[PDB]
């Protein structure tokens, strides 16, 4: 009976012949005559590689639209769905599905609040149901028996965060055409969907999974993660560099100041030890030494701004 | 002439600032292994082992040093890590199986390059410091342990480099590079110092040398006799001592700042080929015959070396060591060349004489280069 | 994912480059070698003996109608047909009229006698042609008409097309002229062609077509030339735009294809199985994207490899287990054989005898610079003498 009860909570075994079958043929039956059911949203990716991080999303979705919800990936690994890339041209059929276990326990006590049910009670075994599909690249989403707010707003959602993940993926397809050294082939604004427009966040996009130059930057220098982290990192060895090769020329110009001692750390950092001199105080064999040591420090500065020398004004931190 | 692109290389990180001289690889645990020694100004001194990108271990001096070495000073027959301080100290320290050092005495300041090797020929390893003012100093250790000085010379050209050098009759010389790309040989008498000059342009300019190398197999301890100069302004000379003049082997004008010398066996024969590193990081590879092969890292270059070294599988290689102005060293372990200069398949085959005979037994004219073109494609991209 | 030993391969010389080139910069010339910068600048190079040895020679070379603002986008090259004699070259650049592009292509090639070859003649007598497109990979074919053979230049468009030029004996210049003439099976396209490969079949009158776009579709045709006609067709449409798609026979006939975002495979038996039988070359997708590749004998066995360049700069090979060597549960497949690495990302390559010692040398074109690459002339040379006294042993026994 242990198993018996990891057996209904698919978490091992098969699918029923029910959900692979009949109850996606009739979901999308009843909204052919209407009802206060199924919602029949839909959407479309672009590119194949978006999926996992797409069902990842909808995942955290779903447990924050409804925690009562449970999301379990069914993928037919071949007509039969076992539970959970691999070629080319294989084109993938997987099929999400989402239940509240303990109604299906009770399904007479108490959906909620009227919050997440849009027709609950009765006896009566109004329950509900999300059964999203996938075909290779075409998710079709079908809810039933949710709160109308709440499945709009989830088919909104999901419409929305594919469009995300469509621009990631156009920003992605730019940079790949940059690196074989077609810069003005693709170009970033020539095919741009509300992410679209022409005041692209692209660090934003790059850096986040979820909605809230560039045209030669890899000139003479997941798949989304692989390169817009390398394209963040090449990016920011610049503005952390010029800092650096912009304040030495500020110095050299200017002294051709107090300056703290971080710009004197990285001048000697960045200039060569070229020669050395070193001599004995024979006084020492001390307050009174160190008196006499400072006036022969002071003596020998006096003569060397004789030379040309100017001292530099050690800065107050 | 041919020019060519090392790849596989390891980054040490490095935070300090040194001299060119502060740098060396060689045995510091008696493990028949080479290791890298850097020594800092500030005070403490790095030991690099196999290829991780710290320190391997760190021993800390008192002042800032400027020159580092690995040798048999006390003649007990094990190698010994020594440091020389600008200020005038001299520590020792063993690592063979923090790191305080286990001897100090104090020397004349001012030092600036440094050797260890038997210069008399009494079969015991003497120390040569060269100082910043033209003053070079011979010491040699003696059990109570102690340093004692010997014959201390003066010249008026600045001394760079020190070197020893089998002279013309089995007998090891001190040789000293003097300005102007001219050099000074020391007389260990128990005139002194023998100027010698080598045309020119400057009479100020900067010479490095380096002597003693390697001339075959099997050779090493068993003679000398070739010794290089390198002078600033791009000019490196080849030359052999023997006894009545030194003959000059090749000359060489760049046009970069040469600032360091180094002797690596690369192709593996037994000779030993002189290395050059220029400030932007041109890098020039001469063999005796004046074949020369570039290699550019596009940086710049605080110091350089090269030797062996063991970074993969315990195995001593030929290695390249730059330091870089971004606080990393880097160590090529992959220069090993099939050959140093270009031919192609025919001129290869046409050594050998088997390859001679055995093709007038097929009966074809070796004579007709299209005829043998033809058969070498047959043979080698249609074997049936 | 473990090579199977170490590369033979030695490298001979390293040119630099003042500005990177991109995946159509290479191409062949002559045995000459003919590689384009961004930035206008050319460069041609070749071996020079001398006495006992050789010496390379990387020169510079100057085209008429370039101006200095242009920036060069592809560059092919070919020779003539055998009735005929010379040597063709084509540039497309890319002029920037203040904001805007302004593509333009130019056909270099020399008609006065006796000079139909040197480079430098032929250097200045382009022709001039506005676009209308951005253009993407200039390529060439050899197409049979009436008795005879022509070779065309084909071109890829912003607009999902292909376009011909043909020259024209009358006036000698080139003209454009619709593909679908001579070429059905290039016609209909919906994504900008990154690479497209025509192999002809040798003795006969047929040819197999392959092409990959950006959007991943791939298309197969077996061609006839004398009908003009389409025998067959096929298509697949995998992830990612396609890098590199080539023909070739294992021992039948097989289609190699390459793209970014997944490992590269090989369909094999096409006229036969068509597009089912699908073997994928292990573990190289590890190496970020793959931009080039090559198919020839690096092993002097006689029978080829597969040659991956990628941008995480590293040269897999691969190496096709034979069924006849017989171990069905490691099956006929691919090995990695061995696996070198570089400095800089790596753009293009060719497989072409430049010294001249009828071995041939790997010149691969990377960011930084051209790399030639030999093969190991002690391994080399080893295995020409067993070979030749095998040989003549064999001609003692069997002659007596």
């Amino acid at each position: 009976k242990r198993r018996t009860t990891q057996l209904e909570e698919g978490e091992v075994g098969t699918l029923h012949p029910v959900f692979a079958r009949v109850a996606q043929r009739w979901m999308e039956f009843m909204v052919q005559i209407g009802c206060a059911s199924v919602s029949r949203s839909s959407a479309h990716m672009v590119s194949r590689f978006l999926l996992p991080s797409i069902l990842s999303e909808f995942t955290a979705l779903v447990t924050s639209m409804a925690g009562d919800t449970s999301v379990r990936i069914f993928e037919q690994h071949l007509e039969i769905f076992g539970p959970c890339s691999p070629r080319p041209a294989a084109e993938r059929h997987l099929l999400l599905l989402g239940r509240n276990f303990l109604q299906w326990r009770r399904p007479t006590q108490q959906a909620a609040k009227a919050m997440q049910r849009f027709e609950p009670g009765g006896n009566a075994p109004r329950q509900r149901l999300l059964l999203l599909e996938v075909v290779d690249k075409k998710l079709q989403l079908l809810t039933y028996n949710w709160a109308p707010d709440l499945g709009a707003a989830l088919g909104r959602a999901l419409v929305r965060l594919v469009q995300w993940q469509n621009a990631r993926a156009h920003l992605i397809f730019c940079l790949l055409s940059q690196k074989l050294g077609l810069f003005h082939h693709y170009g970033q604004l020539d095919f741009p969907n509300p992410f679209l427009l022409p005041t692209m966040e692209v660090e934003t996009l790059i850096r986040s999974a979820s909605p809230p130059p560039f045209d030669e930057a890899l000139r003479d220098i997941d798949p989304v993660t692989y390169h817009g982290q390398q394209f963040l990192e090449i990016k920011m060895a610049e503005r952390r560099e010029l800092e650096r090769q912009m304040k030495m020329e500020n110095l050299f110009v200017t002294w051709q100041m107090p300056i703290s001692a971080g710009e004197l750390e990285t001048l000697k950092q960045s200039s060569r030890l070229v020669h050395y001199c070193a001599t004995a105080m024979l006084f020492d064999p001390e307050p009174w030494l160190k008196e006499l040591s400072l006036a022969f420090l002071q003596q020998y500065v006096q003569y060397l701004q004789s030379i040309g020398f100017v001292l530099v004004p050690l800065r107050p931190p | 002439m041919r020019s060519v692109s090392y790849v596989q290389r390891v980054a040490l990180e490095f935070s300090g600032s040194l001299f060119p001289h502060a740098i060396c690889l060689g045995d510091v645990d008696n493990d028949t292994l080479n290791e890298l020694v850097v020594g800092d100004t500030s005070g403490k001194v790095s030991v690099y082992k196999n290829d991780d990108s710290r320190p391997w271990l760190t021993c800390s001096c008192q002042g800032m040093l400027t020159c580092v070495g690995v040798g048999d000073v006390c003649n007990k027959g094990k190698n010994l890590l020594v440091a020389v301080s600008a200020e005038g100290w001299f520590h020792l320290f063993d690592l063979t199986p923090e790191q305080r050092p286990v001897f100090k005495q104090h020397i004349p300041a001012n030092t600036k390059v440094m050797l260890i090797s038997d210069i008399d020929g009494d079969g015991c390893r003497e120390l040569v410091v060269g100082y910043t003012d033209r003053v070079v100093r011979a010491f040699r250790w003696e059990e109570l342990g102690q340093l004692v000085s010997l014959k201390k010379w003066m010249l008026e050209g600045q001394v760079d480099s020190l070197s020893v050098t089998l002279g013309p009759l089995g007998l090891p010389e001190l040789m000293v590079s003097q300005p102007g790309c001219a050099y000074a040989i020391l007389l260990c008498t128990w005139r002194d110092v023998v100027l010698h000059q080598t045309r020119i342009h400057n009479k100020n300019v900067s010479t490095h040398l380096i002597g003693n190398i390697k001339q075959g197999h099997g050779t090493e301890s068993s003679g000398s006799g070739l010794f290089a100069l390198c002078t600033l302004d791009g000019t490196l000379k080849l030359m052999e001592e023997m006894e009545e003049a030194d003959k000059l082997l090749w000359s060489v004008q760049v046009d970069h700042q040469l600032f360091a010398l180094e002797k690596l066996d690369v192709t593996g024969n037994g000779h030993e080929e002189v290395v050059a590193c220029a400030w932007d990081g041109q890098t020039y590879i001469i063999d005796h015959n004046r074949t020369v092969v570039r290699f550019q890292v596009d940086e710049n270059i605080r110091a350089f070396c090269a030797g062996l070294y063991a970074c993969k599988e315990g195995r001593n290689s030929p290695c390249l060591v730059y330091v870089t102005f971004n606080q990393k060293i880097y160590v090529y372990w992959e220069v090993q060349l099939e050959r140093m200069e270009s031919t192609n398949l025919v001129k290869l085959l046409e050594t050998k004489p088997e390859y001679h005979s055995l093709l007038q037994e097929l009966g074809v004219d070796p004579d007709d280069l299209p005829v043998t073109r033809a058969l070498l494609h047959q043979t080698l991209y249609h074997p049936d | 994912a473990v090579a199977a030993g170490p590369c033979p391969l030695r490298e001979d010389s390293f040119t630099r480059f003042s500005s990177q080139s991109n995946v159509y910069g290479l191409a062949g010339g002559a045995g000459e070698l003919l590689a384009a910068t961004l930035k206008g600048k050319v460069l041609g190079f070749r071996y020079q003996d001398l006495r006992q040895k050789i010496r390379p020679v990387a020169k510079e070379l100057q085209f008429n109608y370039i101006p200095v603002d242009a920036e060069i986008v592809s560059i092919d090259t070919f020779n003539k047909s055998p009735p005929k004699r010379g040597l063709v070259v084509g540039i497309t650049f890319i002029k920037d009229s203040g904001d805007k592009g302004s593509p333009f292509l130019n056909i270099y090639c020399d008609y006065e006698p006796g000079s139909e070859y040197n480079l430098d003649s032929i250097a200045q007598s382009c022709l001039n042609l506005e676009l209308q497109f951005t253009p993407f990979q200039l390529c060439h074919a050899e197409v049979q008409v009436g008795d005879q053979l022509e070779t065309v230049f084909l071109l890829s468009g912003n607009d999902p097309a292909i376009h011909l030029y043909k020259e024209n004996e009358g006036l000698h210049q080139f003209e454009e002229q619709p593909v679908e003439n001579l070429f059905p099976e290039l016609t209909n396209l919906t994504s900008s062609v990154l690479w497209l490969d025509v192999h002809n079949f040798p003795g006969t009158s047929r040819r197999l077509s392959a092409l990959g776009c950006q959007s991943g579709y791939v298309r197969v045709a077996h061609v006839d030339q004398r009908s003009r006609e389409v025998l067959q067709m096929w298509s697949v449409l995998q992830d990612g735009p396609i890098s590199r798609v080539i023909v070739f026979s294992l021992s039948e006939y097989s289609v190699l294809v390459a793209s970014m975002l997944e490992p590269a495979v090989v369909y094999r038996d096409l006229l036969n199985r068509g597009l089912e039988d699908q073997l994928l070359l292990p573990g190289s997708d590890q190496f970020d994207s793959v931009l080039c590749s090559l198919v020839t004998d690096v092993d002097l066995d006689g029978r080829p490899e597969v040659l991956v360049a990628t941008y995480g700069q590293e040269l897999l090979c691969y190496k096709y287990r034979g069924p006849e060597s017989g171990l069905p549960e490691a099956q006929h497949g691919f090995h990695l054989l061995w696996q070198r690495s570089f400095s800089s990302p790596l753009l293009a390559m060719a497989h072409v005898d430049l010294t001249g010692d009828g071995l041939q040398e790997l010149a691969v074109v990377s960011l930084k610079g051209v790399h030639i690459l030999q093969h190991s002339l002690i391994q080399a040379s080893e295995l020409v003498l067993t070979r030749l006294r095998h040989q003549v042993e064999q001609r003692r026994r069997r002659l007596q």
